[PDB]
């Protein structure tokens, strides 16, 4: 199927790390990216997570969803996917600090929303949506990144050690299966929030175990006034509705997609009123 | 000047010794993506940590930014940390605990009197004893920008953390003192302070993070049994562990404790008990 | 010999982006008194529009800096005086040429519409900076020329022709930026745009493409105005 | 698997046609494109071709290879794939006539060569490489289009009614199985030829049945002098070697890819010598 | 002015009748991608085809460019084309063939004397007889740009094409005459001129394109048996079918043929034989 | 008061893209006699480089048209005369200012290197159009200034500093475009680029990024030259 021989891949550089491995800019029929386990051993739990990763990536074929080229089991096990130009969205927000005009930002949101709708359509919970996952291929297009703990319905909860994007009900961990589409929706809302505030959520909160408690008990909430001054009001209300602490009132992804499409249809692309252009 | 070039890996946060100085050295490869402008700030305060030395504090060496990572230049320790040594040895007697308590107390007071900054985190894995028997507590919350980067980080399996500094943004040194009291209790018992376990386990000597935090904030801090701990020791550690900051053991009444005097007067060679554990 | 030579010079200059040269050349072209054709008037339009647009952008950015704001404020003010003097000089030259040789001798209706459009445009550019009785007079004159152009267009000109549509674009921007009456701009732009919609396929593809571009611009800026 | 329900897809417009169907700009989780059979009936031969199309598209996951989102069997059978911005390469060459600088052109060749190398790696013959198939998504990136008669090794020849790209040995049809990697290589060379001449191959020849005979008997050959004056000489020799009438002397795709990579390493991006740039 | 708006589809290149004129009309939806600047050229010569009418040529109506396609406005014909009518009826007697031959001959001469252009293609499917019995040959190679677009097109299953115009770019009207002779032979036999088939099939009355073209260019054109065809007919069609252009039947010696006179003198109502086929 | 006010005016003008204004302002800045700092000389560089680059592009395009070629040839020739006069005037002003107030009073080595680089650049720009004894004199003077700058750089300046690298870039382009000796350009650019390679990591990231940009430019143009 997508098996990959060990010798062919030409690993180049350690770009970064995270999520059960480290990323290399391999070379297999042009630019790729390889997620690789640092430890050589085939630990059964990480092996099973790898198998689930393979299956879920094989379940997806969308344009805005990372293109899983293959999985190699020989030597240290790895996943080879498309190399994405530019770094992740987290870098483009809080490391590059490149400005995003509201047109571009809403486009990014629309694309990634289409991606999430695709994952949900084939009955997959991403379970790990963040800003480190979103990748910005050139031309302002978007791809949803790793799906390491993303799984199908299968009708296990792991902190995955990623706070500020996890949902409060996911944090609370009462029913032993608190992973729903609305959890992914709340992750989406958090991504929108950090896109439209310019910083990470809950800036005033500092300590990690402080912020987990503050968002968990619900004492703390994202400060909507911290958003950009210049942004469409419908988008603001959509962010607020998507970040609702209560699960059932967060919007399912087709509805948020419809709202975003309405926003696109009512997008003031140019703040100034352009007149007669210089002919030809 | 210091760099990662003259760094020879030995063992394991990697244990990578210094080449030219001949000193076995340790690097902390805690890395994540930050704005480089923020990254400017971290080195200068680490220099201040280098210019301060205490007989109960880790060896400090100038840190630096490598090719995409933040490394820390700390001293070697065959004792490693407290977590694995307690895991191998099981439990710890009163004398060793008291000597560790005075070590950490005077180290944090040294911090509070020299660097004018609080610990901002205390953890038994951050407690560690030299191979020759010296407690060399390290990795303080000295640098604000590092703590800011660590805001976006993993989830703590057992956040030995003061509930008052959790719930309310009004925080004080007494909160770190409560944290260190909890660390002392944990190293005494040998397990996370879950509600008191079976009398079987006490006679012998998986839970989610958020509900553990709820237990800490709501339920009283765990008590210390008198059948395995001296009355003064448990009483004083409980006093240090009270949730109300009014009766929290401030530094002065921390040194006031009689068991502090017993630990000062007693003779416990950490090297001997370590070799017995080693 | 003079007219075609100067026109070739103007084309050489538009391929050279240097603008003062064909500005003077087309000034001499108009003062000659020959009835300008489509190509010559189009080149006039492009040249004058860009030579004023550069300074217009300069004034816009310096005004944004002034809004960003003590000595720096004074020097921004004096530089604004300079750029306003430049715009006034160049636009006054343009309008004098228009009402001297172009408008009075314009026989065919389309060239009359074109000249009225340009006149309204430059009156608008003055209104951008004009205040007091200056603003009053320039605004009244701009509106008079504008309503004249729209009347002559609706009387004897194609609704879906590029000139009438871009006409409407400039009407709408005039109503918003100067008259400060966004509603009137909204309905006028929408009704002209609907008139363009109705007869979109009446004309050929060559006009159709540019018409589509400019009515896309109309859609954009009407959405801008209704976004508020 | 990739089954698609009939009601969900929102077909919009007939962009074009060709290759066992017609293309519509559907709507299924954002922009798509649907290849659909005009006749409702399930003719067994076209059904089997459709099944092979499904299997071969499921065999491919590359970035430069069209992303097959799914195949729907209910009602009139169809394939839904990524909607590609901009028309096909044939349009961008002989309908748009947009100029391609040699940098951009060689980039297009490199990308599509990587794509062909991918098809060949998993043992697929495209069998139908043309200029109508190549699609140019925004940012000058490339995707290899339909694979309607593209098949795996399976160790049938059809004229497919597409002349000027078919290989002479494919035209001759002597062994009843004249479909090899070198056939695809020759198709690649023809695409390079039309990219680097600005017109269709064999312009002076007009009649279709004239040109089939002329290229088949070998009397006619592509006029290399007709290529662009401005182009790297190594590229010219690669085109000539790739268009060799004799099969065994045409280069296998990894070698042509290596040659193109060398060309990239020796690419004079700017004809003029840029000096000190205007600082910041 | 003409447009596809007033077009009511009837049957099947779609058979779509004209709405306002009340005339059943036919559209040729042969479409492909061309530069629109080239697309400018096609309509004007089709206008010239409209302004010319012959009693043995198709009805011509002004064509136009629709939303992305090139359509042709030709007349209706219940006879459709020759391919299906020969498929249903099988074979064709000498008289009908001779009358079709004179029809196509005089139609192409009408073309050569009016539009000053050669056929550029002749094909039995392009031969077609009116429901009332009139041969209305259509779709000439009048427009250069259409032929240029058709350069990039499908593969011809049976290219009834003159080998001299194939091999050498020197071409002449005699080549089209050879093509029409081949078309006549094909409609006579009822099958593609593969090498002469079994004597069984003759008594009764899959191959690749490139090798068929090779057979045409190399092997002699197929002969006509004398047991089913009159001697003059076969002799004259062979004369028209000779590969050497020197003895190819030019227009004058085309009308010279005695069987041409027999077809003119004979009475064959195409409508009657069509209804017998219909 | 004059110097800082004029400098703020120059910054306001660079945010305004209007160039004649800070051209005159920096002329007055230099004539004052104050020792220019890094920011002021950098602004001088940017302003003069762009104000000459616009006209340089104009001359390049009109020369391409002239090569494309009877009356049109004459008018292209006369317009070339105009643009050459403009370039000569502005560049002569630049060099006079340099050798009047900047070069003689330049104490720190880096500013001396900077001024020599600018002088060589404008001598090169003249050589672009100079012919006969004009070309001979300007080429000799440009080479003298160039070798002077390179000597002072290699004597007392950082090899991997941005100024020395961009220096080398302009040396290489001078050798190709003017001296018509592509080989010498090739080896000089390559050897300077290798010197930049050797000490790439000696400096900080802030210099490292711009150095990488300009040595990428060096790689590009050396590949351009070796492509032939
Ligand atoms: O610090 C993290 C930086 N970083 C992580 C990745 C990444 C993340 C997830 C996954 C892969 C790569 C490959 C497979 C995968 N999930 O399956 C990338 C990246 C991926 C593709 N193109 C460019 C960059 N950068
Ligand atoms: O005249 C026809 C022009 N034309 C054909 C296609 C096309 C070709 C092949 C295939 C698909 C679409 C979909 C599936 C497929 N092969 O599986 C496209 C196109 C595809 C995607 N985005 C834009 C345009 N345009």
């Amino acid at each position: 199927d997508w098996e990959i021989e060990a010798s062919e891949v030409m690993l180049s550089t350690r770009i970064g790390s995270g999520s059960f491995g480290t990323v290399y800019k391999g070379k297999w029929h042009g630019d790729v990216a390889v997620k690789i386990l640092k430890v050589v051993d085939p630990t059964p739990e990480q092996f099973q997570a790898f198998r689930n990763e393979v299956a879920v990536l094989r379940k997806t074929r969308h344009v805005n969803i990372l293109l899983f080229m293959g999985y190699m089991t020989k030597d240290n096990l790895a996943i080879v996917t498309q190399w994405c130009e530019g770094s992740s969205l987290y870098k483009h927000l809080h490391v590059q600090e490149t400005k995003f005009q509201m047109f571009q930002l809403i486009d990014i949101a629309r694309q990634t929303a289409q991606g999430m709708d695709y994952l949900h359509a084939k009955n997959i919970i991403h379970r790990d949506m963040k800003s480190n996952n979103i990748f910005l291929h050139e031309g302002l297009t978007v791809k949803i990144g790793d799906f390491g703990l993303a799984t199908v319905k299968s009708r296990v909860e792991q902190p995955t050690g990623s706070v500020l994007w996890m949902a409060p009900e996911v944090i609370r961990m009462q029913d032993n299966n608190p992973f729903s589409f609305q959890s992914d929706v709340y992750s989406y809302g958090i991504v929108l929030y950090e896109l439209m505030t310019g910083e990470l959520p809950y800036s005033h909160i500092n300590n990690r175990d402080q912020i987990i408690f503050m968002v968990g008990r619900g004492y703390a909430s994202p400060d909507l006034s911290k958003l950009y001054k210049n942004c469409p009001k419908a988008m603001k209300r959509l962010v607020a509705d998507c970040v609702k602490k209560v699960k059932e009132e967060r919007p399912l992804f087709p509805q948020i997609l419809s709202s975003i499409e309405l926003l696109q249809h009512s997008l003031p692309k140019i703040n100034r009123s352009a007149s007669e252009p210089s002919l030809h | 000047e210091l760099k990662d070039d003259d760094f020879e890996k030995i063992s394991e946060v990697f244990k990578v010794s210094h080449k030219p100085s001949g000193l076995v050295m340790a690097r902390k490869l805690i890395h994540l993506e930050i704005k480089p402008a923020i990254r400017n700030q971290i080195i200068r305060e680490l220099q201040v940590l280098h210019e301060c030395n205490s007989p109960y504090i880790v060896g400090f060496y100038g840190a630096f930014y490598s090719d995409g990572e933040i490394s820390i230049c700390m001293e070697h320790m065959d004792g490693g940390s407290l977590d694995q040594v307690l895991k191998k040895a099981g439990r710890i007697p009163e004398q060793i605990l008291g000597k560790v308590s005075i070590a950490v107390i005077k180290g944090l007071t040294y911090l509070r009197e020299k660097h004018k900054i609080m610990h901002r985190d205390v953890k038994p894995s951050n407690i560690l004893v030299n191979s020759r028997g010296e407690i060399k507590l390290c990795d303080f919350g000295v640098s604000g920008q590092l703590i800011d980067a660590m805001a976006n980080a993993f989830v703590g399996t057992r956040s030995y953390m003061s509930p008052e500094r959790l719930q309310g943004t009004h925080y004080s040194v007494q909160s770190d003192i409560w944290s260190m009291g909890l660390s002392l209790v944990e190293m005494a018992v040998g397990r996370y302070p879950i509600p008191p376990p079976d009398a079987k386990e006490l006679e012998l000597m998986p839970m989610a993070i958020f509900e553990l935090l709820d237990y800490i904030v709501n339920e009283p801090p765990p008590k210390l049994p008198s059948g395995v701990f001296s009355l003064e020791f448990q009483d004083f550690v409980n006093k240090c562990l009270i949730k109300n900051p009014a009766e929290r053991a401030d530094l002065k009444q921390l040194m006031v404790h009689a068991f502090i005097k017993r630990s000062d007067a007693e003779e416990v060679d950490f090297a001997g008990w370590l070799c017995s554990t080693i | 010999v003079d007219k075609e030579e100067l026109v070739q010079r103007a084309k050489l200059a538009e391929q050279a982006e240097r603008y003062d040269d064909m500005a003077a050349a087309m000034k001499e072209v108009t003062e000659t008194g020959v009835e300008l054709s489509n190509e010559e008037r189009n080149l006039l339009s492009v040249a004058y529009k860009n030579v004023v647009g550069a300074r217009r952008s300069s004034w816009r950015v310096i005004s944004s800096i002034e809004q960003k704001t003590e000595r720096k404020q004074q020097m921004a003010k004096e530089y604004r005086v300079k750029v306003e003097k430049e715009l006034r000089e160049i636009c006054y030259d343009v309008l004098g040429l228009l009402d001297k040789h172009l408008i009075p001798k314009a026989s065919n209706p389309e060239s009359k519409v074109f000249y009225l459009k340009m006149k309204g445009d430059y009156y608008r550019y003055l209104a951008e900076v004009a205040t007091g009785e200056t603003r009053n007079s320039v605004v009244e004159d701009s509106q008079k020329a504008y309503q004249d152009a729209f009347e002559i267009s609706k009387a004897k000109m194609q609704p879906t022709h590029p000139i009438r549509l871009g006409l409407a674009l400039n009407f709408s921007v005039f109503y918003y930026e100067i008259l400060n009456s966004p509603d009137k701009a909204c309905q006028l732009a929408k009704q002209a745009f609907d008139d363009a919609i109705a007869e979109l396929d009446t004309l050929n593809e060559d006009s159709y493409k540019d018409s589509t571009l400019i009515m896309q611009l109309l859609r954009d800026n009407l959405t801008l105005w209704t976004s508020d």
